[PDB]
């Protein structure tokens, strides 16, 4: 029943909210809607197609100096090694923004050029 | 972008939904109240009258 | 790099394998491909006490509860409405503004 | 009460908080069936109830 | 009541008469007797360790004081050692 919730609008003032909801099993997951319809994607598919990033500055990100706290540290084990598990390729920036981009190409409208 | 902080042990400076940084709770409250002494007294050039400073005590 | 129950690379920081299901004497990185022997990873302890308020009950209840002037220069007046307020840092004093309603005048004060 | 718990190597991270938790709230001490509470009210109208 | 007539009743009570032999003192430990113990109810806290390189697991459960829970759930030392030992577990 947890999660968050922002509403982002752009300079234009149109709007696009970004759910995050929380998983049982240990695992977070990113929620939008492009059409009348809802799509889920792992947060970490996003945290690696944002920006380059090691698989550390994700643990820096979110534990600060609090490495002792083992709920969070805990928590964060199931995360990152669920993206692992699920997802054994997709290693660079590169290569998890392909794979972003074969499953959202037939329902973003997109070109055959791109 | 040298921050190295997280959590509700700091408070975070954020403007309309972006990071600024990252400041002490204490201190956070006191870079608040000038904040608002400052948009009032209209001598700043940077702070507008017009502007939201929600604070979130820990 | 060790932390808590999870180890990292020492070259681009990636989360290493748990070491007890590769094959032996050897923990290899999926990106560097760094090899980290199994060696000196002895103790992955990891504490995790319960959630202070999981269970609730009428006895842990009981154990919580059992626990146990300014003189005013323009006309003269002694109360006179003030408020501290820390202006810019924690090293200088707190401005005490004053304002007065008997005259209305007003003034600050560093010390 | 302490009790060591181990298991295989090969399997991945569990819990083993939010599991004893939720194990713990179903564990009964003692239990008349279909009844978890028994209160002794202010006696209404005379009788005793 | 009247309308889904239903068997699954949000709230059901049960009013027991009390005999005039028995009193007040032995009215009041008795109802201590039907009403349900938790196992949560009776720990402090749970405070567990798990070393792993065969993953191991110490369930260490803190409880309260003995002359604190025999007197509240009338729960005896040795009856909280069986439901760890034959159902707990
Ligand atoms: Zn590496
Ligand atoms: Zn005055």
């Amino acid at each position: 029943h947890y999660g968050i919730q922002i509403r982002s609008v752009r300079p234009d003032q149109t709007s696009q909210t970004n759910v995050l909801h929380y998983l049982n099993d240990g695992q977070v997951t990113f929620r939008f809607s492009w059409r009348k319809n809802e799509y889920l994607v792992p947060v970490v598919m996003i945290l690696k197609a944002l920006c380059h990033t090691s698989d550390r500055e994700i643990f820096d990100g979110i534990i600060g100096n609090d490495v002792k706290d083992s709920f969070l540290t805990d928590r964060l084990e199931l995360l990152l090694r669920g993206f692992k598990k699920r997802y054994p390729h997709l290693q660079n920036r590169t290569q998890v923004l392909q794979y972003l981009g074969d499953k959202f190409r037939v329902v973003f409208q997109a070109s055959p050029d791109q | 972008s040298h921050t190295f902080a997280a959590g509700p042990s700091l408070c975070c400076v954020q403007i309309d939904g972006k990071i600024i940084g990252w400041v002490s709770h204490e201190q956070g409250k006191i870079i608040a109240d000038t904040l608002r002494y400052w948009k009032v007294e209209g001598k700043t050039p940077g702070l507008p009258i017009d502007l939201e400073i929600g604070y979130v005590p820990p | 790099s060790v932390v808590g129950s999870l180890i990292f690379c020492l070259d681009c920081g990636d989360l290493l394998e748990n070491p007890n299901a590769v094959l032996g004497s050897n923990v290899e990185c999926s990106q560097c491909k760094a090899i980290y022997p199994k060696s000196q990873f002895s103790n992955l302890k990891v504490v995790t006490t319960t959630a202070d308020d999981a269970f609730p009950s009428s006895l842990r209840a009981k154990k919580s509860v059992v626990k146990t002037k300014e003189k005013c220069p323009q006309c003269g007046n002694e109360e006179m409405n003030y408020h501290t307020l820390q202006l810019r840092s924690a090293d200088e004093g707190a401005t005490v503004f004053y304002t007065c309603t008997s005259c209305g005048y007003k003034f600050r004060t560093n010390n | 009460c302490e009790f060591k718990l181990e298991l295989a190597a090969d399997t991945e991270k569990l819990l083993m908080v939010n599991i004893v938790e939720e194990i713990c709230r179903k564990s009964i001490i003692r239990q008349i069936p279909h009844i978890d509470r028994c209160v002794h009210p202010e006696p209404e109208n005379g009788k005793r109830v | 009541i009247v309308m889904t007539a239903s068997a699954a009743i949000k709230t059901p009570q049960m009013t027991l008469p009390i005999w005039n032999d028995v009193s007040d003192e032995q009215a009041d430990t008795f109802c201590k007797s039907i009403s349900k113990v938790l196992l949560s109810e009776v720990i402090d806290k749970v405070i567990v360790t798990e070393t792993t390189g065969a993953r191991s697991y110490v369930i260490h459960m803190r409880f309260f004081d003995n002359n604190e829970y025999s007197e509240e759930y009338d729960v005896s030392k040795e009856e909280l050692q069986n439901v760890i030992s034959n159902q707990f577990i």
